[PDB]
């Protein structure tokens, strides 16, 4: 249960190492990935980033999956953080669903050359 | 390449090779030979000498101390280290409690005839003493000027990280080194677990028994030679390993490595030692030597170090087939 | 079961039985007998000896010290503890102020002819000194190497928690032990209040007067024997308790326990002592003995400990009918 | 104006002029002359004397110490400072590791025959030792009473700020001074980088070589005089600079400044020295002198200080044409 201290622009966060280890592919869950942010003088990881977002990132580990955007945090900012902490695409997708968005389709005339050519005027 | 290295990330500079005193000093060899060995080492740039309260029940410290006093070498050109844990038969004379760390070091310093050691090590972990008590005591003897730095020995990385963590919490001094066993047939800890600690909290490794007590030298290809360590009274455990099933297996692999040695143009011991020094996480390697011939030959491991290329190392891994999992 | 226990959760290992010096050393018994007692104890594995500046006005410390010096026992195999509070008639010679703690310990160490004690205790709470001043002074004498650890005596759990709390706030050293009175007719504090502290902050208990000064031995079934403590000049208070109404009541219950003793195959004192050791929160029990016969018999309490089953203990509670409320 | 200044923002008051011992003591001049120089300085209110373990391989410290001991001056009326870094040929005898800082200062104090120095300086930055190890060691020797304060020398403002920062983080003692080179042809660091540090964290500057080893004195207008420093065996580097292309250029500008000197009614050295003292960030200026004539003349720089008006300074900048960019 070795504890881990995460300092976000001065805002102090603490959790257990097994809590982060729950998601091995994320930034905070990968020893080789967070190594770069460790301050050996203060025994903490320091990130010069957005404060309001982190409660949510951390809770994602603690809750075991729940990734909710804080009511007071813009969606453009929070998604940038989700990407930075490398929570992965599977989580971002589910996050974006619950946030509202969701969709995507199309696909021009498969080869055709001329089929996919006309199918662009009608 | 560099003969002198920093011990971990501290400012203390040690020769990549040091000379220890287990078995030999006050034991297997004579005081005159011990003196001959240290002089040879010192005159060759080696500035690191390791001992322990437990070695020959404090006898090795006395011999080491008599030499330093007799030769008149400047204390500032030496790096003396001693380990603490087993200091007597009484219940209170063993462990990492504050009482034993202070009493133990005071008694070692007395036998060594020194005002202080450069690094005092906890010889092993102590399940019975809170980490805080141990870190505070190490810090106390350092602030008392009885030691310059402190380190661990045979501790897991979990334990070493704990000592570091407790040090930061209470504003104490963190350990700078871990004395771990390291040789061709013992690689897990040094190669898998300590590297993260070296990059994360500056802890360096000072490895011991690079020839596995002689096994990796090749002197046991046939049987147990006369006057060898495996033959000495009290080292039956060692003799068993060599004649063991696993023992024969190691001796067979040693014959395969014997070819890698000639390809590199060196002796087997020089290769075995230079091998331990290939990784940067290893600050220094503590050598053992029952006589001047061995020491002179072993110091030659330094010219082999530059030859340890990726290819040779991968080939040596093939022969050993014991490369640790990442 | 285990003869040696950790004092609370510290790394200091003490024998589950210790020998104290109140009344006897420099007082009731002769210096030769005191020497005989300590030798017997030491030769039986007991490594804990307790004294106090107030005992026989510093006389007990001198006798204890002369023995340690005369027998030449290694200091590292001993655990000497001394209590500080009443050190003189002057206004500034009593209490837990920084001045008296440093002056008191320095004077005790002088009488003891020792460089340091293993544990220095505040003999009792001091309503007139801020907890910070006391915790800082205990910490100062420990960093000065005059003591290895410190503890409290007769403090409430509120007070002990306060000392611990102040220690963490200022980065000082927390106490590790509380010397509390504990015996079949005094159980509240040790059984109800200290267990939480032992699990919460590692404070262990070192209990005193396990035979209630002799009362629980059974030597007072009839009246006040010649040469007993209750008879000695200066212990009238003790004689009164024994002849008290409550006194007779206790003596009656002792006759009932006398049966539990024979069922377990031991003497009453051995049962009374082994009883105090049944709970894990009790690190050690300090014994009193006016002669070698008593000590030899009392040390036998250790073979009784394994027999103290749930049933026997519940039966002993029935007889006593003073089991403390949870 | 004020003869005595605070060193940075500390409570230590130093004379705006101090006398150093590089080259001269135990070297260029005789012990009797050194004594004559210090007496003159001391009798003139100068209370600051600077030395270093490296000066004449510890010889200057001995001479300085013999004088202080011979003259019987009260230690409390003196401000002795010494620098640590190069202390021997061994690998472990140089640098800012804890081992060398403690060993180095202990050896200097020994040669100086003093219990402590007022300020110990790290002679230069040490890329091989963690700032924490250095700050802790400086703090340790100060708490041991071997030094009263500590400072840096030849450190960048980044490094000085780092030492201060680490000091606050671990509750250690921050440096109070930086010994930087400062003279008419070396102005960047003192005038551009240190002022922010003086106002921000109280670090003051104690500048050295105000006459650029003699260059700025004007004694080299023609060629290399006999018995001058540029002529001495071992100072070929200095001779080269003076005869250099840049050397001739400086000598030409010195002839232009020679006019500013007469306008102010003083000698060139007095102007060069008084110039260094014009800015408040400069606490004191360490003087060099191979004989009593030079010292007497140089101390006169103090009467010139009041005359250094905006105009004169802007004119001196015109002649030098090396005013550093803000
Ligand atoms: N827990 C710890 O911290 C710990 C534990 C053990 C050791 N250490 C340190 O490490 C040192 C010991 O290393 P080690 O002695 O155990 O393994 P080595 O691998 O250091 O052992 C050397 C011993 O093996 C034999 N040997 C060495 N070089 C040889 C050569 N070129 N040719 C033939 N034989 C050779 C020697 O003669 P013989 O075979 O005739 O005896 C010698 O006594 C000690 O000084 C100690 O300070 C630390
Ligand atoms: N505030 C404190 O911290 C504090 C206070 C008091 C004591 N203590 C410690 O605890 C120790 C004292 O415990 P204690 O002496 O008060 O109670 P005990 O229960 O320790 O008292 C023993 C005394 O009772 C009698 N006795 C003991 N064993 C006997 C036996 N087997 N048969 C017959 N009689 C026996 C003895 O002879 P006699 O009856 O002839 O005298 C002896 O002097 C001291 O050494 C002291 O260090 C600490
Ligand atoms: N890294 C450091 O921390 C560091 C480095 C260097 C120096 N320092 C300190 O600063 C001091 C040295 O300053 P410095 O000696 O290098 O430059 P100065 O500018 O202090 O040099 C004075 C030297 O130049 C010549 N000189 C001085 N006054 C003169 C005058 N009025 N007329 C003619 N010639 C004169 C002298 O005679 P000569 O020309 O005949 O020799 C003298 O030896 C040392 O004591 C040292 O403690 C510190």
């Amino acid at each position: 249960s070795e504890r881990v201290v995460i300092n976000i622009s001065g805002l102090r966060f603490e959790t257990q190492l097994k809590t982060l280890a729950q998601f091995p592919e994320t930034l905070l869950g990968d020893p080789k990935k967070r190594m770069r942010y460790f301050d050996p003088l203060r025994n903490e990881y320091f990130f010069d980033r957005n404060r309001p977002s982190f409660d949510a990132i951390l809770y994602y580990y603690q809750s075991g999956g729940r990734l909710r955007r804080p009511v007071n945090v813009p969606l453009d900012i929070f998604s940038e953080e989700i990407r930075f902490y490398e929570l992965g695409e599977e989580a971002m997708e589910m996050f974006r669903e619950d946030e509202g968005y969701i969709k995507e389709e199309e696909r021009p005339l498969p080869e055709n050359e001329f089929q996919r050519q006309v199918w662009l005027l009608f | 390449l560099q003969f002198y290295r920093n011990l971990g990330k501290s400012g203390l500079r040690v020769s990549c090779l040091g000379l220890g005193t287990w078995v030999t000093f006050g034991g297997q060899i004579t005081d005159e030979m011990a003196e001959h060995l240290m002089t040879l080492a010192y005159d060759n740039g080696i500035n690191l000498f390791d001992t322990a309260e437990v070695y020959a029940a404090g006898k090795a410290e006395v011999v080491l101390g008599n030499i330093i006093k007799k030769k008149g070498w400047r204390r500032s050109s030496l790096v003396i280290t001693t380990k603490i844990f087993w200091g007597g038969k009484a219940e209170t004379e063993r462990g990492l409690s504050r009482k034993h760390i202070i009493e133990g070091l005071k008694a070692s310093l007395e036998r060594l005839q020194l005002e202080y050691v450069d690094v005092v090590f906890a010889n092993r972990p102590d399940p019975n003493t809170p980490m805080e008590e141990t870190v505070r005591a190490m810090t106390h003897v350092i602030n008392q000027g009885m030691a310059m730095y402190w380190g661990t020995s045979r501790w897991s990385s979990m334990e070493i990280m704990e000592a570091y963590s407790v040090a930061r919490q209470f504003n104490l001094i963190p350990p700078i080194c871990e004395q771990a066993e390291y040789h061709m047939f013992q690689r897990e800890k040094v190669e898998v677990q300590l590297p993260e600690l070296f990059h994360k909290i500056g802890v360096g490794a000072m490895t011991w028994s690079p020839l596995a007590c002689g096994i990796v030298s090749g002197k046991y290809d046939s049987g147990i030679p006369p006057y060898s360590r495996a033959s000495l009274k009290g080292y039956q455990w060692l003799k068993d390993k060599i004649l063991s099933e696993e023992g024969r297996r190691q001796q067979a692999k040693l014959k395969e490595l014997q070819a890698i040695a000639e390809r590199l143009g060196c002796t087997l011991p020089q290769l075995a030692i230079a091998w331990c020094l290939r990784n940067e996480g290893v600050s220094s390697v503590l050598l053992g030597a029952s006589n001047a011939e061995q020491l002179m030959e072993n110091i030659g491991a330094i010219q082999v170090l530059p030859k340890l290329s990726s290819s040779i190392v991968h080939e040596i891994d093939s022969i050993l087939g014991n490369k640790p999992y990442s």
